[PDB]
């Protein structure tokens, strides 16, 4: 069968279809309307649809046809490095530009330039950003950038001041939520109430990530029998969330204060396999965003917090750092 | 053979414990052509491998337990000699790439490449996952979007958070808990009637279960060793049988809660010395080292808070290090001297 | 036409200073005693326009046949570089009897493979050919490549010189700037003139009338990709007066609507937190201890929110000293 | 010759003294001075630094420090610099913080329990310690890789769990049964490939009271005798 | 116009006399030069302190005449490729220049431990093979990361970085043989900026007498690139943190300086710093180190030394 990921496969057509990026598209339409097409800058929230509007306006620019000859998408983040971007940057530019057809010259404007998109833009280097400056300058006559970002504030001056720059608002979740409840009517998800909520919160309104955290659900209903309706703990498990009652017990665990009980229900968790990461995060967002604390033992817990998580990124051991972390809060 | 591994399930209506998973990969083993990369995490010794090998035989059949082993030679860059002890079949394909520390990518490129040109499709088992660089993952996610016709991965790991979000995102997470005392007392019952035990009553077999902290593997080599030191009978005053290593580092907790000075820590030196030049890791020492160190019952709240917050320390630095006993010499300095 | 290449400074003259360079370059020169040179600073302080002083005044006529001009950022390659090196260090003449010099701009970009086989080439070549190196950070280059190379500094323009060239750009281009603009953007470039003109020249772009609108502050920050002073302001006195579920609320919105990283934001509040009159030592112990945690620990990834959240903790706990 | 040597122990010595920590003793020896010391032979400095900085009579300790606190901070100290140590020979090859290093693992912790030498200075004991430890690893390898198609764990797991049962299964029977256990040893050897060094190397793997060698040693040569010829006189399994 | 000889270049050790460190290392190639038939020999130092010139002083002292094409030098990661210097090497190796009975041909190899096992093992049977003609010399960083193998062929020299002393014997030597005017302070602020880096010392020294002439502190100073030790002295040893602070935003960070240099100079005037307890200077030297270890891994913003400063401040006030 023709399997597609459900991100790719319900990226809107046209630019008609945004649907909350109005200041967005409403600018690229003007300079659409202009026969000249600057360096864009696209950034915003991650899952707002930036990557959805660069390829619509490439297909409104190009055409259905001629626009997968005229368009290289690269991901800067996940390549090996500088040197792999640049080079693939440079022979996809040194390539002899299609030739349109007469059907494409007659329905589309065709303009004669390329466009190279990059994803995740903002995660490279300065050194890397100054070469890709280097190499958008060098083809400039041929080629126009599309970099897309989560902030701005991360891509240097002298590139970002070649590119005039789009900003898309974060997605609201009555938005987020009809975009997710027509992709699981279209593909005939079952979903228990409450479900897709549940998957936006995870995905912390990244419709990206939700709808692959819907797609992943889905499969794993087929697998299961008697099609029952997909449930928020089948979702949980899937993002690798842990329950919220696993939560609370933590919580009022640490609220008692004994070391031997903390001690030892760290250790009949740890042989659960729910991640620790998790957890902390999890207890991050409990603990500042809850009214019943007071502004001074917010102050020591998000210090705790970020000590516990800086000792876990560093790949240490699970057990020890969420009992240390633990026990610290229990102290408060 | 031993006991672990002669009753080993081969087959998923082999498996006894975690029903809800059994049939999860019953299910998916009952769609071939469609299988999903599966990334399996949890606590060490619960049947991650077990239940891998067994899915592995519902889908193509008993010939992947016909396992032949070979050493592959890479060519790298810098004209590098690069051995990969890679356990094949005619069906599948299993490596451990954190064995070749960083050169882990260029490793995996070169391999998995190689499979696909050889190629409905041959699975490669990915084990430590967790402990790959994060350019072997940028690599490994490149070869699943560029190879899923013919490559299915299966990651096997302990914990998924040093996983990378694009890989999670195209993987199967399945998450294996420990299993119960319950369920471990039925393995080790049934371990115990094919052995033919005798056994003067079934706690003895719960208390291996409470000895194992949920380890199947451990409990099963527990409960082997305790057998063959009782004659083949087991009696409810049979003392639980602990490795060598557990016991050495019991006695140095023991040492450090006792006496607390400079030649105590120099004695502890030695200690240390032995147990990492006999092949026991640092981070499982500390960890051993500090829930011995807890367990104490002499200890007050003041000195076990102490006592975890330098095993959070100096589990960092050792992680963070190159020599291991540095580490473990300055936790037990600081732990002695919390406890004076 | 870039702006950057119109205006340079063609002559010492329009250098503001800086004569010490060119001084001891000649003193080396006369005395027969020129090492392998490496100019580095900020673009703009005239170290193209001094080693090419320097070359029209010891070769003059044959300029063109005794001086090699590359620039490391062409991208052309390792390999052809080095050839070119080698082909122009090869072809000696009778009657221009002397070393050769090779100027190389924009160094600091190579990478440290490049960086090495350029001193190693630099070491073969010594006899005949003298290196310059252009560079905007020295501490950009290997050690191995800066121990062969006599240093020299070019000091940052000073801000009165800044101001009148913004001026002469802005009286040539009819661009009129607002006070307010211009200091923004003088603050942005940190006394790089590149950075001016190519602000200036987006800006004068992206107006829809380059001859008759004056360029406000938030045209500048916009087109430099900067955080807006006001947006830190908002998220600094949110942090410090409102309680933690307001705070956090803000500092989150702010930052992911605006699109700042939370390592600006730190860098952000941390200069507007430089002019904030303590009372006490330790708050301003506190705030930059943990600060500078937070920003390394940012720096090997980790979790965001739980560094925002500790951010705003840090600040909350630092002003409880007054 | 010898004084290349003697070098690293001079080096030690000379560094925990407690004399050159003292207000007037700083003058005389600066902190530059015992840069300088570590600089020389830098290999070994760190290394003599953590291997002595416990066998001292501490002559700088503060008014209510007690010795054991002293060796505690420079225990903590001297793992720092390990942690530096690590970020500078690593492929960053970050050189420049060789006197930062100098300070972390050699000066800091010596002044923390300098004073006088209690007994005699020691070379250090962590290379040979390394060099055995990378022998019995390069043996688990091989016997890993002999064992891997009958266990199902990784190196690790193989040393932790299942080589004290393979003690039980391979030396144990010896004791109890004379030469009678010889055919089942070999039958539980052939099950995972195991071959008579690999049977040798299996039991220099444990410690403590499981230590093999006086047991292996009060068996009698007639039983090593006969094992080692009914192995030699039947093929194999590979 | 005329030959460009710069002082870095001019006063090079060429002889094993030249050379000011290492007394012990620099008595053993003597000897080694005096007995003549060279061994092969690993020569491992930190990076940067003229390891490969000390050889190159001893394949001087042995060849001579036929040093121009008796001795080959070669770096171990050759971005032209590993095969390709191999080849070069063995080419070189079995050649028969004639020589005196009581020298060898040599080859010289740099930073000889980034090869890889296979890479050495090659190399040793090399040597083997051409054992009669050619010896070799190994230079490298880390004397472990050498295999076993070629590490029991070879003597074993380990170079250490050079003293003050020695620094101030090379500068008055160079001063003697150059009528260079200069007075103690200068020469104490040019040993003191290049911490035992003889070429820095003598590009600084030469760049110092073309620009004023007389080598006092004053003119050092102004020569010298890094922040001024006066002024970070000032901002380590100021009462207020508000005026560290202020001297750090207006004296150097304005001024251009790198976080590198700041932290560098800062390192070197807290060792200086006579008029501090010993147990203080330590604490802040490893703040400072803990700051430069911070900005070497990529951070290296204002912040980082605003930290520092802030912790130096606390630990000064007790
Ligand atoms: N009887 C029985 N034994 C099991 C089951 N699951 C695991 N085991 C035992 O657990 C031992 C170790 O499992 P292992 O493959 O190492 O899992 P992993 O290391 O956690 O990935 C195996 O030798 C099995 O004998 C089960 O369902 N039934
Ligand atoms: N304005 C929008 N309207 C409808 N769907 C959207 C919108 N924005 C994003 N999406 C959904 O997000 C998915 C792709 O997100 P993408 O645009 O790649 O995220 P990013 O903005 O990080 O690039 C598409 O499947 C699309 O359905």
């Amino acid at each position: 069968l023709a399997q597609q990921p459900w991100v790719e496969k319900y990226r809107p057509k046209n630019l008609d279809e945004v649907t909350a990026q109005d200041h967005a598209v409403t600018v690229l339409k003007k300079t659409l309307k202009s026969a000249n097409l600057p360096h864009m800058l696209f950034y915003g929230p991650p899952g707002t649809g930036k990557t959805s509007t660069i390829l619509a306006l490439t297909k409104e620019l190009y055409g259905p046809d001629l626009m997968k000859s005229r368009i290289l998408e690269l991901n800067a983040s996940d390549e090996r490095g500088i040197s792999i971007v640049r080079e693939k940057v440079k022979n996809f530019a040194r390539l002899t530009v299609s030739k349109p057809s007469k059907h494409d010259l007659e329905n589309y404007p065709c303009p004669p330039y390329k466009i190279i998109i990059l994803d995740e833009a903002d995660s490279m280097t300065a050194d890397a950003q100054s070469a890709l400056r280097r190499t958008m300058e060098t083809y400039s006559g041929v080629t126009r950038f599309c970099l897309i970002c989560n902030y701005v504030t991360r891509i240097i001056d002298p590139l970002a001041s070649r590119c005039s720059k789009f900003r898309f608002k974060a997605l609201d979740a009555s938005n987020a939520i009809d975009r997710l409840r027509f992709i699981s009517e279209q593909e005939n998800v079952k979903c228990d109430d409450g479900v897709l909520e549940r998957i936006l919160d995870i995905s912390a309104g990244d419709l990206r990530r939700g709808i692959t955290l819907l797609q992943s659900a889905s499969k794993g209903a087929q697998y299961l029998g008697d099609g029952k309706n997909i449930t928020s703990t089948q979702v949980e498990e899937l993002a690798g969330v842990v329950p919220h009652d696993i939560l609370i017990e933590i919580v009022e665990k640490v609220k008692s204060g004994d070391f031997d009980e903390i001690k030892k229900y760290v250790n009949t968790f740890m042989k659960s396999g729910w991640s620790a990461a998790s957890v902390v995060n999890q207890l991050h967002e409990y603990y500042i965003t809850n009214d019943n604390f007071d502004t001074n033992f917010k102050n020591q817990i998000s210090w705790l917090l970020f000590t516990t998580d800086s000792r876990l990124n560093n790949g240490t051991n699970e057990h020890i750092q969420l009992l240390n972390l633990l026990v610290k809060i229990s102290q408060l | 053979s031993l006991w672990v591994d002669k009753y080993r399930p081969k087959s998923l209506n082999a498996l006894s414990h975690n029903e809800e998973l059994t049939n999860f990969l019953k299910s998916l083993s009952d769609q071939p052509r469609d299988l999903p990369h599966l990334l399996l995490y949890g606590p060490n010794g619960t049947g991650k491998k077990t239940r891998c090998m067994a899915l592995l035989e519902s889908i193509f059949g008993p010939g992947v337990y016909r396992l032949k082993i070979d050493v592959r030679q890479f060519v790298t860059a810098s004209n590098r000699k690069l051995e990969l002890n890679v356990v094949s079949s005619p069906y599948h394909l299993e490596i451990t790439p954190s064995d070749m520390g960083n050169n882990d990518r260029i490793v995996i490129q070169e391999l998995l490449k190689e499979v696909a040109q050889m190629e409905r499709y041959k699975c490669v088992i990915i084990n430590e996952a967790n402990s790959l660089t994060k350019d072997a993952q940028a690599a490994l996610r490149r070869t699943m979007e560029k190879y899923s016709k013919n490559i299915r991965l299966i990651m096997v790991c302990d914990s998924m958070s040093p996983i990378i979000a694009p890989i999670k995102s195209r993987c199967l997470l399945i998450r294996c808990p420990a299993p119960s005392d319950s369920e471990i007392s039925t393995i080790l019952s049934d371990v115990v009637t094919n052995e033919r035990i005798q056994l003067e009553t079934k706690d003895i077999l719960k208390r291996i279960a409470q000895a194992s902290n949920g380890n199947l593997r451990v409990s099963l080599l527990m409960l082997e060793s305790m057998a063959l030191n009782n004659e083949l009978a087991l009696k409810s005053s049979s003392p639980i049988i602990k490795p060598d290593w557990i016991i050495v580092i019991h006695k140095l907790t023991r040492k450090i809660v006792k006496e607390r000075s400079v030649n105590s820590l120099i004695e502890c030196r030695a200690v240390l010395y032995d147990l990492l030049a006999h092949c026991i890791p640092a981070n499982i020492i500390l960890k051993e080292l500090t829930f011995s160190l807890l367990d104490v019952e002499t200890l007050n709240t003041t000195n076990k808070s102490s006592i975890i917050e330098y095993s959070s320390v100096f589990d960092e630095r050792l992680s963070l290090g190159n020599k291991a006993i540095f580490h473990l010499e300055g936790f037990i300095a600081k732990v002695m001297c919390c406890l004076d | 036409l870039p702006w950057v290449e119109k205006y340079r400074p063609e002559t010492l003259d329009e250098v503001y200073g800086q004569n010490e360079v060119i001084t001891t370059v000649r003193k080396f020169v006369d005395e027969g005693k020129l090492p392998h040179l490496l100019f580095y600073g900020p673009p703009g302080t005239g170290k193209t326009s001094t080693i090419v002083a320097l070359a029209r005044e010891i070769y003059g006529k044959n300029y063109s046949n005794m001086v090699l001009e590359l620039n490391a950022s062409d991208d052309r390659g390792i390999d052809v570089v080095r050839n070119q090196i080698k082909d122009f260090a090869s072809t000696r003449q009778i009657f221009s009897k002397g070393f050769k010099l090779i100027i190389l701009d924009e160094a600091d970009a190579m990478t440290n493979a490049a960086q090495n086989a350029l001193r190693r080439v630099i070491e073969r070549y010594t006899k005949n050919t003298r290196f310059c190196v252009l560079a905007n950070y020295a501490h950009k280059l290997t050690p191995a490549l800066l121990s062969r190379c006599t240093r020299f500094r070019f000091q940052p323009l000073p801000q009165e010189a800044i101001e009148r060239r913004i001026a002469n750009v802005l009286v040539h281009e009819k661009l009129k700037l607002s006070p307010n603009a211009e200091k923004a953007l003088i603050e942005l470039s940190n006394g790089d003139m590149r950075r001016v003109l190519n602000v200036l020249q987006s800006c004068k772009a992206t107006l829809d009338n380059p001859d008759e609108d004056e360029i406000s502050d938030d045209v500048i920050y916009e087109c430099c990709g900067a955080p807006r002073p006001s947006d830190l302001k908002a998220v600094l006195k949110s942090i410090l007066e409102d309680d933690w579920g307001t705070a956090h609320y803000t500092l989150n919105k702010v930052r992911s609507a605006k699109g700042l990283a939370l390592i600006d934001l730190i860098e952000g509040i941390v200069k507007i937190l430089e002019d904030y009159e303590l009372q006490n030592e330790e708050t301003r112990v506190h705030l930059l201890t943990k600060l500078a945690d937070i920003e390394y620990s940012i720096s090997k990834g980790g979790n965001d929110q739980i560094q925002g959240s500790a951010v705003i903790g840090a600040i909350k706990a630092s002003f409880e000293n007054e | 010759e010898k004084n290349i040597a003697l070098k690293p122990f001079d080096i030690a010595h000379k560094m925990l003294d407690g004399q050159i920590y003292s207000d007037i003793g700083s003058r005389n020896f600066t902190l530059n001075d015992k840069i300088a010391l570590y600089f020389d032979d830098f290999d070994f400095t760190p290394l003599m630094i953590q291997e002595n900085y416990l066998s001292t009579r501490p002559s700088v300790l503060k008014p209510g420090q007690s010795h054991l606190e002293a060796v505690a901070e420079a225990a903590n100290c001297i793992s720092l610099g390990d942690i530096v140590e690590k970020k500078i020979r690593s492929s960053e090859q970050l050189w420049s913080l060789l006197p930062l290093h100098a300070v972390l693992s050699s000066v800091y912790p010596a002044s923390k329990v300098a004073g006088h030498m209690a007994g005699r200075i020691n070379f250090t004991a962590w290379l040979g310690q390394n060099s055995k430890s990378a022998k019995y690893y390069r043996l688990l390898q091989e016997i890993h890789y002999h064992t891997r198609l009958g266990t199902s764990t990784d190196k690790i797991g193989l040393r932790l769990d299942y080589l004290p049962t393979f003690r039980k299964r391979l030396l144990d029977p010896f004791l109890k049964q004379g030469a009678d256990a010889i055919s089942s040893v070999i039958e539980v050897m052939d099950d995972y490939y195991l071959t008579k060094e690999d049977w040798d190397s299996i039991m220099e793997f444990f410690v403590g009271p499981d230590v093999t060698t006086a047991i292996i040693k009060k068996i009698p040569a007639t039983v090593k005798s006969g094992f080692t010829r009914k192995y030699n006189s039947m093929t194999h399994p590979v | 116009l005329s030959l460009q000889l710069p002082w870095v270049e001019k006063y090079r050790p060429q002889v094993l006399s030249d050379i000011v460190g290492n007394k012990e290392t620099i008595d053993r190639l003597q000897q080694i030069a005096k007995d003549g038939n060279m061994p092969h020999m690993i020569i491992s130092g930190m990076p940067g302190i003229g390891k490969t010139t000390s050889v190159h002083c001893l394949a001087h002292e042995l060849l001579g005449r036929s040093y121009a094409d008796g001795v080959l030098e070669l770096n171990a990661s050759d971005d032209r490729g590993i095969d390709v210097v191999r080849n070069q090497i063995k080419h070189f190796a079995q050649k028969k220049l004639h020589l005196p009975p009581g020298k060898h041909k040599i080859v010289i190899l740099d930073e000889a431990d980034s090869m890889t096992a296979g890479a050495q093992q090659a190399l040793r049977r090399t040597m083997e093979l051409y054992s009669n003609s050619t010896r070799f010399a190994f230079a490298c960083n880390q004397s472990n990361k050498i295999i076993e193998p070629l590490q029991s062929r070879c003597a074993i020299l380990r170079y250490s970085k050079l003293s003050d002393e020695d620094v101030l014997k090379r500068l008055l030597q160079i001063i003697k043989l150059e009528d260079v005017k200069y007075t103690n302070d200068g020469l104490e602020a040019i040993i003191f900026t290049a911490e035992g880096d003889m070429r820095q010392a003598i590009n600084n020294l030469q760049s110092t007498v073309a620009g004023h002439g007389l080598v006092n502190a004053d003119n050092v100073f102004k020569i010298v690139d890094s922040p001024h030790p006066l002024i970070v002295k000032k901002m380590l040893l100021a009462s207020n943190l508000e005026d560290s602070i202020q001297i750090l935003r207006t004296d150097l960070w304005k001024k251009g300086y790198s976080s590198i240099d700041i932290v560098t100079t800062s390192f070197r005037v807290t060792k200086n710093l006579a008029q501090v307890k010993e147990s203080v200077r330590l604490e802040m030297i490893k703040e400072i180190g803990l700051t430069h270890m911070r900005i070497l891994e990529g951070v290296g913003t204002y912040l980082q030394l605003a930290s520092m400063l802030a912790k130096i401040h606390k630990l000064n006030n007790k």
